[PDB]
């Protein structure tokens, strides 16, 4: 079984690499503001009609563009979810959503979080999940890729004062990456069994007599772009575990590959845009080593499983509680750690019903920041937040001015790097403290003992980290939970995006040093180990007090 | 919640504000 | 050294800056100060009886946090006291005697009794035997033995000849002999010694951008740890009784990077101390670090090959003149050349070919210097009519006395001109004795100095600009991998701005005023103490040992400071895993008895583990004060190897040395039976 | 103002090109190409429907095959609130639930074994599940054989025929259907 896990990890990584390396040659093309082969005429007849000026703009106007687009998306989604009864495609005639749930869902879907505090098939109409939810599942990923494109342009541009044009950036990125691969994935899901029919809710009389009722709708169309990027909000309450969403193991493999496709291709594009593939394979190795170590510990914990099952008369002791049937223990464990490593938020196995050691690791890889392929677009700049600190410490050990890829790094972006790193644990710990100084938050408990505090910590980490994955025992339908998670979501997205854009604006002006004989090579195993040590050091030194009273306490129970 | 912890919360916020002020400042 | 036991009592008195006015400048330890005051008032009310408990635990925590603050301020104050001791060693006595001013500049003029603290620019002062220079300036005429041990550590009686390559003097140094005049250049209080003493005494120490960025990361880390240990209270209150405030404060102070937070000032105060101890006066730590980041070094040959004008002699080639007759000519020249440079040429010729046939007693040679109209020797007492002059000088001598000159001297001058050296000719009688070869020699160990520079990966460019052939030869027996022949000031500015515009950092170690604009345009500027005054203000740092390759020591110390601070902050961060392993199972043993399997150290009690952690936090600071004073040992290694060495030492010291420290301190506490 | 027209223009274009035509394009491809799987993967005879090939239904009965238990809120195997079980690994309530389930399964099956398959007593992740592992299906062969008067070898080859193996062994699990298998059992009976 350990050998089965070994081949699973190995072949998953090989298929991910061979599907992500060709996308790097083509994402670096998008970074370089070079049109893809076969769309120059379409681009020039499209942007003139759209009014997107070809002139470039600096970091302030780029950030203002992204934040204005996100505010408009939040307003449109909020005023669509507050209605949905004045709007068509409501076969069951679902009522209008409450203000708190509408605000929380709107901010979760716009700020790349996709946290479901409800049951989708019994609370949302077809029109919401077909148009309003799907456009945010597209544009949140587009905004993340635009932020990282601005950062990569800042790193690769010598002394220019502009980071490109955001409107043409998201337009090109969306229409030539996020749409057609989503078509391919969606048609594969229709091939394998995921439904997309727009039919009314079709009642079924079973072979016994208990009249159940099946849900329908545009499920696979939302599924495809929910897996592409790192969106991770499903059609139903059991997101990416319903048989109508990912019916089989080939679909689940496509789920996994679509989760890791965009951050790995972004790392490859970062390697190939500098002319030095070592600079990208450094980040890929640094992510993958932590990834495979955490996969190994999660699979080992879940194979050890529940000890009480053997004493209660079962043939095995693997933790099948809260796990699917056609997806094995190892496969669901790998999907759990992939989901909570890449900030996706789609869960096969219910993460709440895990062994303590297998449930600590998702909490850990969330709370260290979405760095291990973490998030669409975020997977590179959240790691750059730690790279700009690791290279600072390395330059301090050398005894020279700290520089990464030639450009000098100083106080004017050390302030922004420090602020952007500490804005995440601030939100996580403040929200987890506020949820237990109030009767609400402490009263939405499903499991007693340390697992309940683990549930609250997982929920606030998922809100602040733009993950969306849930210990689903928490009843977060209360207005206090909705408002708290909304605030955490908002600050955890736009207190990271803003300092990253400020770092990009400060870095694009500085002239890049060409080369020197004596600078530290930021590609070798020493720098990979230093970056890994930094990630496992800060991000664990923050939450070992937070993790000791939950999963560690119930593991040592 | 009750009295005696509001002073701790206020002092923690004051320390955080002072530390953020020192972070932004280049003293 | 570390503890001389002279001023330790005074600096321990100066530790008491515990008031909030002198503590908020370091926030990473102002948090420690506020936590110490908070746990102290908790202990006071705890013993008074507001809340029930032992209060000895809280009293010990409060005392030990105050002890951590006291040794942090003790490290800072001891570094400051060492800086003050260095400043007082460099002090001398600035105002020691009245100035012997002259109303009119002339040797043997109207004396004055003016004090030595109001002399203005362009003031002439007479200096007799057994005297001392009041203020810095330059000489005009004369010169003799001058010792500078009391200022620079060099007891060598370096002369101060009028004009030439060195003519500038520094105040406050002993004079051994007579015949010294000095023209004042800058006012008292405008000199770099007084400026260094003022900035040490003022102790402002405007922090480098690297220091500010490291402080920013320390602030971010202490915000993170403050929020973790502050939000730890509701999490503990959820399950059973909450953890007490004293344990939270002690855990917070343990997690705060206290060691580097205390030694951040010392790393840099000891940097200034090692500047002053390396005979270098440095203005700013930013300049020190930029000098530590030098990749390209610049020099001139006027300070390398015997400091110029004292070139050696090479066999004295001549046409039709035998070697023994050339040696006789060298002997006759040794009975002449009463100038100091001429006597240098005399002793070089004598050590080239010793001859003891006749001396100054057997041949009573007239000791007269050259004549200003023709650069001619006035000696005629020998059998041959002696003339010591250049080519034009000896031509004028030919049509003054001998009539017409042959073409042999012309073609010999042409051969010397195409071979280099100097065209000065020694002539005795009516026949020339050959043009003396005066090719220079590279004095000192500058070859291995440049080898060390190349090993450290610093470019060495040699800029004088005489001709391409002799520059190639000077590079060949010097060690610079390139040079710049046909050098002009505009070419120097163009080359230095091209190097600064190509993505490299530069440094100049010039002496003159002609290259002073380029030296001031350089982002790293090393001024020559033997160099010109205006260049000395134009510089950023000045070296007082008259060594062109003092920059290697400047690079060593400047890199040592950054390496020390980065290594110490990495060690302080890496200790926190062990501090978790010591505190958290003990901190939560009361309300989470299942967590008592995490203390792998097998510590005694929860009331002892926290004391052991805080005691280790204080003792690691007081043990790393010597590491703050003396920097991390620099070895000439590449970046990857040196980063690996720094990791293998200090990152491995983290997570391993705190294990031993906490375990040994807990063992000592159990042996003493205090807990 | 500064860029209000490009912002609103790209918002309307991105909305109309991602939500509104992309679901429409995928749907008009789905019903044109793969209509059974696109329209719910329903299984039916005549006009009435007996379920899909993916959902799974509550099967209370000795004759019928039994799938994994469901932790759906208001009714077991109800496709309205697919939430699964969120009980902790150390929950005593979970311990009582698993003890009750294993006692009920031991009372139901008196001939196979005392070590029940783990998935037959542990709830599914989605709250509804149409499939179980073939050894767990073979565990309840004596019960269905006694309740239907059918051969053990015949039932074994039937569930081997109605299995579902993945493309490669390690990527998922070999697994057999439940509702479709029970419908095949009913058609075999009559
Ligand atoms: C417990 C067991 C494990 C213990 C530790 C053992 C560690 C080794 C494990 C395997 C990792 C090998 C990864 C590459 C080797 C490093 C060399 C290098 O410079 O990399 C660039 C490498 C070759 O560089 P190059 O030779 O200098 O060529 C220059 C080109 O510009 C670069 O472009 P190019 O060469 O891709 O372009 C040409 C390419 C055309 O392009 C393509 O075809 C697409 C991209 C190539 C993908 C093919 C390989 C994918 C690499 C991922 C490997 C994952 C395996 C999982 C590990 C096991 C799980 C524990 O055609 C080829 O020639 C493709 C072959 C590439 C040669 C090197 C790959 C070795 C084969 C992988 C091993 C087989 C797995 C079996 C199990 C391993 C157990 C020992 O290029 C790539 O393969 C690109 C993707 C890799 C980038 C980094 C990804 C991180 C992977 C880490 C894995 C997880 C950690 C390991 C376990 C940790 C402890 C538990
Ligand atoms: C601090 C406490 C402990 C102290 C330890 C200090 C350091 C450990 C040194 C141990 C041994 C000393 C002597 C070794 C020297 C000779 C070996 C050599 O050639 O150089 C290798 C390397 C030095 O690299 P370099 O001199 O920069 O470049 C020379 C390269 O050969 C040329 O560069 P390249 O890129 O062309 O490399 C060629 C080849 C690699 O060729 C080699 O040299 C390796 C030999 C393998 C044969 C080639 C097969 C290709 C496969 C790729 C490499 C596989 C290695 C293992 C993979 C599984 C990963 C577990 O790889 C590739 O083809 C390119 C792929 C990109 C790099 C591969 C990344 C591998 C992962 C390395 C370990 C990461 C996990 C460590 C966890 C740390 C957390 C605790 O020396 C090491 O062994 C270092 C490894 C790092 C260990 C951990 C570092 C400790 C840091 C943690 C704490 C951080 C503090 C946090 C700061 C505070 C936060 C607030
Ligand atoms: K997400
Ligand atoms: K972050
Ligand atoms: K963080
Ligand atoms: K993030
Ligand atoms: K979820
Ligand atoms: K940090
Ligand atoms: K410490």
């Amino acid at each position: 079984m350990a050998a089965q896990g070994f081949l699973l990890i190995a072949t998953f990584l090989l298929v991910l690499m061979v599907l992500a390396r060709p996308l790097g040659s083509g994402l670096a093309r998008l970074i370089n503001d070079i049109p893809l082969p076969g769309t120059t005429g379409v681009e020039r007849v499209l942007f003139r009609a759209l009014g997107v000026s070809d002139r470039e703009m600096n970091w302030k106007q780029y950030l203002c563009a992204i934040l204005g687009l996100n505010m408009l998306g939040l307003a449109v989604l909020f005023f669509m979810l507050l209605g949905q009864h004045y709007l068509p495609l409501n076969p069951q005639q679902l009522p209008g959503l409450s203000w708190d749930l509408a605000l929380n869902t709107a901010v979760s879907f716009v700020t790349n979080t996709n946290w479901q505090s409800y049951s989708g098939e019994t609370t949302l109409s077809y029109f919401s999940q077909m148009a309003g939810l799907t456009v945010q599942n597209f544009l949140s990923a587009a905004s993340g890729i635009a932020v990282i494109f601005a950062l990569i342009r800042a790193f690769t541009r010598q002394s220019m004062s502009t980071l490109g044009n955001a409107w043409v950036d998201l337009l090109r990125i969306t229409l030539w990456v996020l749409v057609p691969v989503a078509l391919l994935i969606a048609l594969f899901f229709i091939q394998q069994g995921a439904l997309q029919n727009f039919l009314p809710y079709q009642a079924v009389n079973t072979v016994e007599g208990a009249q159940q009722l099946l849900p329908m709708g545009p499920v696979a169309s939302q599924e495809a772009i929910k897996m592409l990027g790192t969106n991770g909000g499903g059609f139903f309450n059991a997101n990416s575990s319903h048989p109508f969403e990912n019916p089989t193991a080939l679909t689940n493999f496509v789920q996994m590959l679509a989760i890791f496709l965009i951050p790995t291709a972004l790392c490859f594009a970062f390697g190939e845009v500098m002319g030095d593939r070592r600079q990208g394979r450094m980040l890929l190795w640094a992510m993958s080593v932590i990834f495979v170590i955490c996969v190994g510990v999660v699979m080992w914990a879940e194979v050890q499983g529940n000890p009480h099952l053997l004493a209660l008369g079962t043939d095995s002791s693997i933790n099948m509680e809260g796990k699917e049937s056609r997806f094995g223990v190892l496969v669901s464990s790998l999907f759990a750690v992939v989901t909570t490593a890449a900030s996706c938020g789609a869960v096969i196995a219910m993460h709440d019903s895990f062994t303590a050691l297998g449930g600590m690791v998702p909490m850990w890889l969330m709370q260290i920041g979405e760095v291990v392929f973490g998030g669409v677009g975020s997977g590179l700049y959240g790691m750059m937040l730690f790279v700009l600190l690791a290279v600072f410490i390395a330059g301090l050990m050398i005894g020279r001015t700290p520089e990464y890829l030639g450009k000098k790094i100083d106080v004017r972006e050390m302030k922004l790097t420090a602020l952007a790193i500490l804005v995440t644990p601030t939100l996580v710990l403040m929200g987890a403290a506020l949820a237990m100084m109030t009767d609400a938050g402490r009263s939405a408990m499903l499991n007693p003992g340390p697992h309940g505090f683990s549930e609250v910590l997982y929920a606030v980490s998922s809100a602040a980290n733009n993950n969306g994955s849930a210990f689903a025992g928490l009843s977060a339908n209360s207005p206090f939970w909705n408002c708290l998670l909304a605030f955490c979501m908002f600050v955890g997205r736009f207190g990271v995006i803003i300092p990253v854009m400020a770092i990009a604006g400060s870095l694009v002006s500085k002239k890049s040093q060409a080369a020197s004989s004596g600078t530290l090579p930021t590609h070798g195993p020493l720098f990979v180990g230093l970056l890994i040590g930094t990630v496992l050091l800060v991000g664990a030194l923050t939450f070992i007090p937070a993790l000791a009273l939950g999963p560690v306490a119930e593991y040592l129970s | 919640m009750s009295a005696g912890v509001i002073t701790g919360v206020l002092l923690v916020f004051l320390l955080l504000g002072y530390l953020v002020y020192a972070l932004i400042n280049a003293e | 050294l570390f503890e001389p036991t002279l001023v330790v009592q005074a600096l321990k008195e100066a530790v008491k800056k515990l008031n909030p006015q002198a503590q908020w400048r370091n926030p990473v330890m102002f948090i420690v100060w506020i936590g110490s005051l908070l746990t102290t008032c908790i202990s006071i009310a705890m013993a008074s009886g507001a809340m029930p408990g032992n209060a000895l635990f809280s009293a010990a925590i409060s005392g030990w946090l105050w002890i951590t603050v006291l040794f942090a301020n003790f490290a800072e104050a001891l570094a400051e006291g060492r800086s003050k001791a260095q400043a007082n060693s460099l002090k001398g006595v600035k105002k020691t005697a009245f100035a012997r001013k002259l109303r009119e500049p002339k040797y043997g003029a109207a004396a004055d009794k003016v004090p030595a603290d109001q002399l203005r620019k362009g003031d002439i002062v007479l200096v007799e035997a057994g005297d001392i220079i009041p203020c810095d300036g330059e000489v005009i005429e004369g010169g003799a033995s001058v010792d500078e041990s009391a200022i620079t550590g060099e007891s060598a009686p370096v002369i101060r000849e009028s004009g030439g390559d060195f003519a500038s003097v520094t105040g406050g140094t002993r004079i051994l002999s007579d015949w010294l005049v000095i023209e004042c250049s800058v006012n008292p209080g405008e000199t770099f010694l007084d400026r260094m003493i003022a900035m040490v005494e003022g102790a402002q120490r405007r922090k480098t951008p690297n220091e500010i960025a490291l402080t920013i990361l320390l602030i971010a880390l202490t915000i993170v740890f403050l929020l973790a240990t502050a939000t730890l209270w509701p999490f503990s209150a959820w399950g059973g009784n909450a953890v007490s405030v004293t344990v939270l404060v002690a855990l917070l102070v343990c997690l705060i990077p206290t060691t580097i937070g205390g030694l951040l000032s010392a790393i840099g105060v000891a940097g200034m101390s090692r500047m002053l101890g390396a005979n270098v006066i440095a203005t700013s730590g930013r300049a020190v670090e930029a000098a530590g980041d030098v990749d390209v070094l610049l020099l001139n040959k006027t300070g390398t090959i015997t400091l110029g004008n004292r070139q050696a002699s090479e066999f004295i080639p001549a046409q039709g003149v035998d070697e023994k007759t050339l040696a006789d000519a060298a002997q006759l020249a040794s009975l002449a050349d009463e100038t100091p440079e001429g006597r240098s040429i005399v002793i070089l010729a004598k050590q080239r070919f010793n001859l003891r046939e006749r001396d100054v007693q057997s041949l009573h040679a007239t000791f007269v210097p050259f004549t200003a109209q023709s650069r001619m020797s006035g000696i005629n007492i020998d059998n041959r009519m002696i003339r010591k002059g250049s080519v034009d000088a000896i031509r004028r001598h030919v049509e003054a006395n001998g009539g017409h000159f042959p073409t042999d001297v012309d073609q010999k001058v042409d051969q010397v001109a195409r071979q280099g050296a100097t065209p000065l000719v020694v002539v005795e009688g009516s026949r020339v004795l050959g043009v003396i070869a005066l090719k220079d020699i590279v004095k000192g160990g500058i070859k291995e100095r440049f080898a060390q520079l190349r090993k450290m990966g610093i470019k060495t460019v040699m800029i004088t600009g005489d001709n391409r052939l002799t520059a190639a030869a000077i590079a060949a027996e010097a060690g610079v991998d390139d040079f710049l022949a046909e050098a002009t000031p505009e070419a120097k500015l163009a080359l230095i701005r091209q190097y600064q515009a190509e993505g490299r950092l530069v440094a100049m170690t010039g002496d003159g005023t002609n290259d002073a604009p380029a030296l001031a345009q350089a982002d790293v500027a090393v001024a020559m103490n033997s160099g010109t005054q205006a260049a000395k203000e134009a510089g950023n740092m000045v070296d007082l040992d008259s060594n062109p390759t003092k920059l290697i020591e400047v690079v060593h110390i400047g890199k040592q400071m950054l390496m020390t601070r980065g290594s110490l902050t990495t060690f302080s961060i890496a200790n926190d895993v062990a501090k978790y392993f010591a505190i958290i199972p003990a901190a939560f043993a009361a309300t989470y008895p299942q967590l008592n399997a995490l203390n792998i150290m097998c510590l005694h009690s929860p009331d002892s583990a926290i004391l052991s952690a805080v005691i280790f936090n204080a003792l690691i600071i007081v043990f790393l004060i010597p590491l703050a004073l003396k920097g991390v040992s620099y070895k000439p290694l590449t970046a990857s190897a040196m980063l690996r060495r720094n990791l293998w030492i200090y990152g491995l010291g983290g997570l391993l040395v705190p294990f031993i420290g906490i375990k040994v301190i807990d063992l000592l506490l159990t042996v003493c039976g205090l807990v | 103002m500064s860029g209000l027209r490009p912002a609103l223009s790209t918002f309307i274009f991105l909305l109309l090109i991602t939500g509104g035509v992309y679901p429409l394009l995928t749907t008009v491809l789905g019903q044109w190409w793969f209509p059974w799987q696109a329209n719910g993967s329903l299984i039916r005879e005549g006009d009435t429907v007996r379920g899909s090939a993916l959902i799974g239904q509550n099967f209370t009965g000795n004759g019928y095959f039994h799938g994994r238990p469901s932790a759906t809120a208001e009714m077991p195997y109800n496709p309205q609130a697919s939430g699964g079980s969120n009980l902790a690994v150390s929950n005593p309530e979970l311990d009582k639930l698993i003890a009750a389930r294993v006692a009920a399964l031991r009372a139901a099956n008196p001939d196979a074994s005392a070590s029940v398959p783990v998935e037959l007593v542990t709830a599914s992740a989605s709250g509804l599940d149409n499939n179980i592992t073939p050894q767990a299906a073979a565990w309840q062969i004596p019960r269905v054989a006694k309740a239907r008067n059918l051969s053990v070898e015949q039932l074994t080859q039937l569930i081997a025929k109605y299995s579902q193996q993945p493309l490669v062994k390690y990527i998922g699990q070999p697994v057999v259907n439940i509702v479709e298998l029970n419908l095949a059992l009913d058609k075999l009976d009559e």
